[PDB]
């Protein structure tokens, strides 16, 4: 039974021409695609890309590889792939990619009696997607992967997703430390160039960033420092050393918060939503210390007017700070 | 004639041999026996959720096409010839980027016995994935797996087994542990089945059980934070009339807590939830915040209701140490007992 | 809160299919190990099957080839297909979730446990 | 036409395992170097990056031909078929050739047997830096190359007329340093396998000081002057003089950290470490001065009166004296 | 039937072909037509003075040694056969380590027409040097070049030309901008000659013009520094008897400026010269330094010449805001224009 | 002349079996090794490894390559090494290594008339050593390099150091910015496994970390801040604003020093000698501020008791701190 297989396999490769596509000169060859996502990691805002590991399968029928008399699917050594014709598939938005090669090259070739060829690869790729971070960290992203043929047109090759919307699996098992995948989508289309149409397949994901890390590290510390700056309004205005020290130390604490957040957050050199909130809090503590400058300057000549300014500051500052939050959160949530 | 005898056996084995077909193709399932020796369990990266391991990988199977008769019973193959025979296509399911060493020459060895048995050894460095749950950080423990199997052959064609009892088939060197922040407790060895879009496959698994050392965080984060909270409650024992003293005292302990909080977050990875350390710092931050609010209340009632101002300071000297002491009892029993 | 509610069970006539389910709520267990256990009356609690995040299936040496485990990651559930049931399979089947620290086949490594569901086989 | 015939006949009977004149005389090689750019200097790793065009010329009697064609201009295809010297760079940490879009190599042969071989290289070379005078330090980083296998009896190198050429020195990637000039030498180094001819090029680099003046020297000087303000404050203002003294210590500590962020962790004192540490001692002593003055008011009130007058003179004088010695030694005496 | 005629051509082209010789060797000058399509203008690294770009590179030339006759007027060659003919040895002069993509196949296509015209296309990731003068940082503009030519052939052998008008020969995708901190204003396309020790070579040049965005630095650096200077001048309105209040006000603003200055320069590339942002902080540092010296003078003359001390404070309320306003007007008018 | 050499070399390589070791079936082949170290760098505590560049040479005899008639040592092109038998040497503790290849592969093959072969390679390797950092920065490390044959036992191959203790050169010309090389050592032994004895050569260094960097950056700033906290003991206890500000600002300054060193020094998450000293200084400045709270509480009702505590604090605090330093600088030095 093994000798009959040895004879049959050598028969197929005798006279086989690698330079000619299946059904050469006739109808285009149809290729079906499956993707089995293994892991998604390293979503980089600075580099504007993500790293993806997957199993990539391609299915097509080649009549020159049809055999009979053996009721089996023939899994051959993966080095036989260099002796056959394979599609010239590539990824349009790929920055860096490789095929794993331990302990051997992670490649598979499988044959079927009707002539169907299964061709699998295990690929890790870094794909580029633009990120709009104006609403960071309250932002959503949409990153894609584009599949196209380098040399052929729709008169030679055609692409389709094998299995419909079930052609891509493994998204439901993905866990991202900072994001949560909301949806994935499969699009099949042709691109009409001047030289004819070109097949393309597209796979897209929509990401929604998590907020729990930023609430306890960014927003809450800034809110509490602003509230502590209102303690000055309840201290007597003749306690100049107590109110000045309280006022100026809250300014330094707010500066310490902002500088260190810039050190830890990803370097995105344009105005985001997070920069507006920290700057807004800094203005409030700046004005609270500026309020005591007026009171201290007039509390001797006009002690009654200086007392009225402190009482109104106890109401205007908490009311205006909640008004700032209401406008900020409506415009960003 | 011994030299000529050895040469003849080498030039005859690969005559009529096709390496594109596994042994027993169409007749039986190929059985591969595997064992692993771990020379060093390398660094664990919490940021990338990955670890490094250096192993000797050994595989054994039978190929009747490579039988011979001669004075000797074992043959060593040149690596040019060792690439002419069929070998298993083993790969690591959770591997990220692995290295096969070839310094100063390829670190591979293939031995053939007269009955047809093949022993195949190689030296590899593997970078694998270890997803982690960091809700209990820094009092967490993890199980980092290592899975391997055949990339192309289903379980109806190729099956894997351990050479000995599964416990004794993975051996770690005495000096293997190369971990600075973890303590390697042991390993468990198993074997399972996975089903994909291409078929069903046999998977061999090993789990390494790690526990994080906490002494560094006690002296670096917990003790400085506890002392700062205790310092803020010292302010209650200063006399009320020392207004600048108590205002400077309270507002500078808040800046000290802020400095400590920013230092601690650098070690932690960017996780969405709150770790055990995130909750401890937030409670300490609220305690020093409340101590400055208390003095603002006392100072407001002085010189108009001195009796009420004195009563607030006396109760604060009891309530604040009690509530913080109670919080620590709950905190260090919820996490130290997991 | 986190509760593992179990369904299915009942009685079968010494054979036939019996699909026992387990639905989770209050926490997504995608990155956890979901397993099934069995406790015969007064004997011991026994490991049956488990499936991890990578869809690797582990089985006990007594139920291999008869019981099939699966997970629907979207709905955060786990199922166990019981086929060829025997009188010795009459017990309380449990649903568990854990990280598998120090061994996924030991019951003492699972954080969450179900309330159980009696499965009776009559011969 | 006949150009193909010339190439085919040259490679017939050619053994590329043997150097020209293997048993007669050493093979003489003439080398040229064009520096495209000298990249950033890495003080932390003690290395620098350089991009060059490397050219070598020698004679091979086995490659003579007769025709009306004087020179055969060829690409990198024929490089692997003839004998090539095994030149390598001795102090190189990591070097590579360029392969986009084709291997960046060229080979020309003349009818008299002269061979010109050129290729483009990017090199990360080792340079041990002495940082005692940082940030007023000067360095000469070398680049050495020789033959890996052939001793002086087999291969000899020699510089040509124009040895090392540099183009736009202003387009280089040196931020910290400025390029002064270069030298090239020749030496014989004895190893365990023989004596080899070694060719070296030295690049002289002097560090710029504009960054460290604004960031370190001026801010540290102004903090020291600010601690002298306490000497003109009335001794009764205990909170004012205590807060001023201790806050300047905190400010100096903050500035002190950023001084060493550009250097490896060497254990000798640099010119920057001496300046920052002396400034820290001055602000430390100004606060100790008040603690002595404040204590003596109750004990020896007359003595405490004279203490502030002396401090107004001694502290500015001692700091001016230190600056006079510091800048003279490190700018005019080394 | 048809395939045999198509296959016989492929086995016939390389009969008596020498790829070591350029087309028209000794009869004419080889001419190459070039055009570029920029798929994405990648990131720009200020620390390394370099940038990334992803392009499709197309080259056209005529080789009469590859003429053929048949029904198929255009033939596309396999990558194994395409490496057996002559192609231009184009290289980028300022290019650093570059990548030719190999997934899942070499991204190269070679087409031949019956008359012998060849079209060569490849996909590349070019990383090239962009020298920068950061004296006007963060208000600087740069023009990054991309220069390429033939490594081994002088202008008497191979000459390069653009396929169309030079402006229309370089195309950038609308979505092909990947710049966080730059605006791509446009590009200029040029051709010229370079002279070396090995001869004269044709060089093709492209320049991309960039302008840095400043709104980030306004909110992060300039506004906090301006507000801290304003706070230091608030001290002039406090009564002169408040020695602790004015001393703490003066010295804490100095500490705040120190913190801001360190943060601002920890993001710049390590250039040993001063930039426009370095000068602004230095002047702001000198203004808060002078505010604390002014109080030292006022506190000295109090209780001895109270009239003089009051006069110093009144004039400082005018001179300090006026001088800072004049400094800003000179600074912004100077640098924004240039 | 040249034609005679070309004739001789082609005779040597004709009918040469690369699959057979010298003296096949007889006595084991003896291999002598020399190492010339070019540089040592990147001693990483986090990864627990180091990088080494060296000239590695091997020396054996093969009578199949003996030639006569030429009084010369034939240096051949390095590509001839692919046609000859070479030992299967590898480094046991190696993590990542390569052979340099500019302008060509840095490899040497030299033949001798008696059949001796000299084989040289220029190698940069990353070797792993276990590091004990509990006495950091007063630690001393021992990092080795293991050399072994992958597939031969002592019946077929043997290792020895060529030159005795002079086999390794260049150690005294290595200047590490952070360490000094106290000693180096050469060992030769046979590892007895189950399959038989295996040759092994071992080279080890002993590194002693320099302390001058830590004296200026860590210990001296901590000592001087601790002394400043004693200044408050000589201030009148009725000046509460001065003594509170002095006490609490030294706590903030000590915290600033500790957190800056965390970012600057390598991350080694367990208790080292450096951590014990900084915590000891933090406790002392903590108790100095705690001393005034007791004094400020009782100085009204019991003025004599309050003044006695300050007088004893001027003695106990300087004396205990010096006793703390004496214990520290003996248990580690
Ligand atoms: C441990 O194992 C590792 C491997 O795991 C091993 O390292 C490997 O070592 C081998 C050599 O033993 C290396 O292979 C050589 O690579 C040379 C070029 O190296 C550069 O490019 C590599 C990628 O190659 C691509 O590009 C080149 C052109 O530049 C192309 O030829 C290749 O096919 C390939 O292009 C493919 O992909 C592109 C898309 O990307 C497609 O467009 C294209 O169609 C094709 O599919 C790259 O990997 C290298 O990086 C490595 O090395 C550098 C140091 O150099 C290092 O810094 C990196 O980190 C990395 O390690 C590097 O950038 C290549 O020129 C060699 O091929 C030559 O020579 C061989 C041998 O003679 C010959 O068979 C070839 O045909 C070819 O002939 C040459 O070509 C020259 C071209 O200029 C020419 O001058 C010569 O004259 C000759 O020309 C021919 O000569 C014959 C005979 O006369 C004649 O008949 C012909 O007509 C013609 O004239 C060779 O492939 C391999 O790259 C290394 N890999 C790695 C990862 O390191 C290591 O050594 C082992 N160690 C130990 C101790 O055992
Ligand atoms: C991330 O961001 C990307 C980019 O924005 C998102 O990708 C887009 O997703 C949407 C939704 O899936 C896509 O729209 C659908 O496209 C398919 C495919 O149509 C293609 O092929 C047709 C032939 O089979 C062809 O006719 C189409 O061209 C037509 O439309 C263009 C429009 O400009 C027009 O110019 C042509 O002349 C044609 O008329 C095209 O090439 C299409 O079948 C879908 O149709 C559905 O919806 C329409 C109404 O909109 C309805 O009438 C239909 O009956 C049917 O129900 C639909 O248009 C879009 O093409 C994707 N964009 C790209 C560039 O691929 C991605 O979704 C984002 N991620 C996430 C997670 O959201
Ligand atoms: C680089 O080397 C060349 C070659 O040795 C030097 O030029 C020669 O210098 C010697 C004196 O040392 C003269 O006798 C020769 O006439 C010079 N040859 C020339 C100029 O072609 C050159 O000076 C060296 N460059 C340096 C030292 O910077
Ligand atoms: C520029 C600083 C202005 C400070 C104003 C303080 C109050 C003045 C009231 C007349
Ligand atoms: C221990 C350091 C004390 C510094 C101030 C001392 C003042 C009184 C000296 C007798
Ligand atoms: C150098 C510090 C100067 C501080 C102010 C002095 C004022 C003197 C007025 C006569
Ligand atoms: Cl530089």
């Amino acid at each position: 039974n093994m000798s009959f297989v040895k004879e049959t396999v050598d028969k197929l490769l005798k006279g086989y021409d690698i330079r000619l596509r299946p059904d050469f000169g006739g109808p285009p060859v149809c290729v079906g695609m499956n993707i089995d996502i293994a892991s998604i990691d390293m979503v980089s805002e600075v580099n504007m890309d993500y790293t993806l590991t997957m199993y990539f399968q391609q299915y097509w029928r080649d009549k020159r590889l049809a055999y009979s008399g053996i009721p089996l699917n023939l899994t051959l050594d993966n080095r036989v792939a260099d002796q056959l014709w394979v599609p010239d598939t590539y990824f349009l938005n790929d920055k860096k990619s490789f095929v794993h090669g331990v302990t051997v090259k992670n490649r598979m070739i499988r044959l079927h009696p009707d002539g169907t060829v299964l061709y699998g690869l295990r690929i890790t790729t870094t794909a580029a997607c633009m990120m709009d971070l104006r609403r960071y960290p309250l932002d959503e992203q949409n990153c894609t992967l584009e599949i196209e043929s380098y040399g052929y047109t729709t008169d030679d090759i055609e692409f389709y997703w094998r299995g419909g919307d079930k052609a891509v699996t493994g998204v439901e098992r993905i866990e991202l430390p900072q994001f949560s995948i909301v949806e994935h989508r499969l699009v099949s289309r042709n691109v009409v160039f001047a030289t004819g149409a070109y097949p393309r397949l597209s796979l897209s994901f929509r990401l929604k960033r998590n907020i729990g890390y930023f609430i306890l590290q960014t927003y809450m510390p800034s809110i509490l420092i602003t509230i502590l700056s209102w303690v000055s309004f309840w201290i007597n205005y003749d306690a100049s050393a107590a109110r000045v020290a309280l006022g100026i130390t809250t300014v330094l604490t707010m500066t310490t918060i902002n500088t260190h957040l810039r050190e830890t957050l990803p370097k995105i050199p344009y105005v985001k939503a997070i920069d507006m909130y920290l700057m807004g809090c800094f203005v409030f503590v700046f004005l609270a210390l500026l309020e005591y400058a007026f009171v201290n300057y007039i509390f001797f000549s006009q002690p009654a007017r200086a007392a009225a300014i402190d009482r109104w500051s106890r109401i205007v500052f908490p009311f205006t700070f909640s008004l700032f939050n209401l406008v900020y959160w409506l415009y960003y949530v | 004639d011994n030299t000529t005898v050895f040469t003849r056996i080498l030039d005859r084995l690969l005559d009529g041999y096709d390496n594109r077909l596994r042994p027993g193709l169409g007749e039986r399932v190929t059985e591969v026996k595997t064992d692993i020796f771990v020379t060093s369990f390398g660094p664990v990266s919490d940021h990338d959720m990955e670890y490094t391991i250096d192993v000797f990988f050994r595989q054994s199977w039978k190929d009747e096409r490579l039988k011979f008769k001669g004075p000797m019973t074992v043959l060593r193959l040149n690596n040019l010839m060792a690439s002419k025979i069929w070998t298993p296509d083993t790969f690591f399911h959770n591997g990220k980027k692995s290295v096969a060493h070839n310094m100063t020459m390829p670190n591979k060895l293939l031995r053939i016995t007269e009955d047809g048995t093949l022993l195949y050894t190689m030296r590899l460095t593997v970078r694998a994935e270890c997803p982690m749950h960091l809700e209990d950080f820094p009092m967490d423990a993890h199980a980092c797996p290592l899975k391997f199997g055949s990339y192309a052959y289903t379980r109806a064609e190729v099956v894997y087994e351990w050479t000995r009892e599964p416990a004794r088939s993975v051996v770690v060197a005495e000096d293997g542990s190369r971990l600075n922040q973890y303590d390697l407790l042991g390993q468990t060895v198993d074997s399972g089945i996975v089903q994909s879009s291409t078929g069903e496959y046999v998977v061999m698994t090993t789990h390494f059980h790690l526990k994080r050392k906490i002494g560094y965080f006690v002296i670096q984060t917990y003790l400085p934070c506890i002392m700062t909270v205790i310092l803020s409650q010292v302010s209650f024992w200063l006399n009320r009339e020392s207004v600048p003293a108590r205002t400077v005292f309270g507002v500078t302990t808040v800046l000290t807590m802020t400095t400590l909080s920013i230092s601690a977050r650098n070690s932690l990875p960017k996780v969405a939830y709150a770790t055990a350390m995130d909750w401890f710092i937030a409670v300490c931050y609220a305690f020093v915040f409340s101590a400055l609010i208390e003095f603002a209340t006392v100072n407001y009632f002085t010189k108009s209701q001195p009796a009420r101002a004195a009563k607030i300071d006396r109760l604060s000297r009891i309530a604040f140490p009690l509530l913080f002491g109670i919080f620590n009892l709950v905190y260090w029993a919820t996490y130290l007992n997991r | 809160q986190v509760q593992l509610q179990e369904s299915g069970g009942g009685l079968v006539q010494a054979g036939g299919s019996l699909r026992v389910s387990c639905a989770a709520s209050g926490r997504t267990f995608t990155t956890y190990i979901m397993a099934w256990f069995r406790q015969a009356p007064g004997k011991e609690r026994e490991f049956l099957a488990a499936m991890d995040q990578g869809r690797i299936q582990y089985y006990g040496d007594s139920v291999r080839g008869r019981f099939t485990i699966s997970r629907d990651y979207a709905k955060n559930s786990v199922d166990l297909q019981l086929d060829g049931l025997r009188p010795e399979d009459t017990a309380v089947y449990y649903c568990a979730a854990g990280a598998g620290f120090w061994g996924l086949r030991t019951a003492s490594s699972y954080h969450y446990w179900g309330q159980g569901t009696q499965v009776t086989v009559s011969s | 036409g006949d150009v193909t015939v010339i190439l085919n006949n040259l490679l017939e009977g050619y053994d590329n395992k043997l150097r020209p004149d293997i048993g007669v005389k050493p093979t003489l090689i003439h080398t040229d170097m064009y520096v495209n750019s000298i990249g950033p200097v890495n003080a932390i790793n003690m290395e620098y990056t350089i991009d060059i065009f490397f050219a070598q010329t020698w004679y091979d009697r086995r490659l003579k031909f007769n025709s009306t064609i004087k020179v055969l201009r060829l690409n990198s295809n024929m490089v692997g078929k003839i004998w090539i010297p095994d030149t390598f760079f001795r102090n190189s940490k990591k070097a590579d050739a360029h392969w986009i879009t084709t291997p960046n190599r060229m080979l020309r042969i003349w009818n008299d047997g002269r061979v010109l071989y050129t290729l483009r290289l990017t090199i990360d070379a080792e340079c041990q830096l002495q940082l005692h005078n940082f940030p007023m330090d000067e360095h000469s980083c070398p680049l050495e190359f020789s033959s890996y296998g052939y001793p002086r009896e087999e291969i000899v190198y020699q510089w040509k007329r124009s040895s090392v050429e540099v183009g736009d020195t202003r387009s280089w990637r040196l931020y910290q340093f400025s390029f002064v000039g270069l030298r090239n030498t020749t030496e014989v180094v004895k190893t365990t396998s023989g004596d080899y001819v070694v060719m070296s090029v030295y690049f002289d680099l002097s560090r710029r000081m504009g960054y460290f003046t604004i960031q370190t020297y001026i801010p540290c000087t102004l903090i020291v002057v600010l601690s002298w303000v306490s000497f003109w404050i009335n001794k009764d203002a205990v909170p004012a003089r205590t807060s001023l003294g201790i806050t300047t210590v905190l400010t100096m500590t903050t500035l002190s950290t950023i001084a060493r962020k550009s250097l490896p962790k060497v254990s000798y004192v640099t010119a920057m470490d001496l300046f920052v540490s002396v400034c820290f001692i001055f602000v430390f002593s100004a606060l100790v001065e008040y603690g002595t003055l404040h204590y003596f008011v109750s004990s020896q009130p007359a003595r405490a009166a004279k203490m502030d007058s002396y401090a107004r003179i001694f502290f500015p004088t001692a700091f001016c004296l230190f600056n006079l010695v510091y800048w003279v030694s490190y700018l005019y005496l080394g």
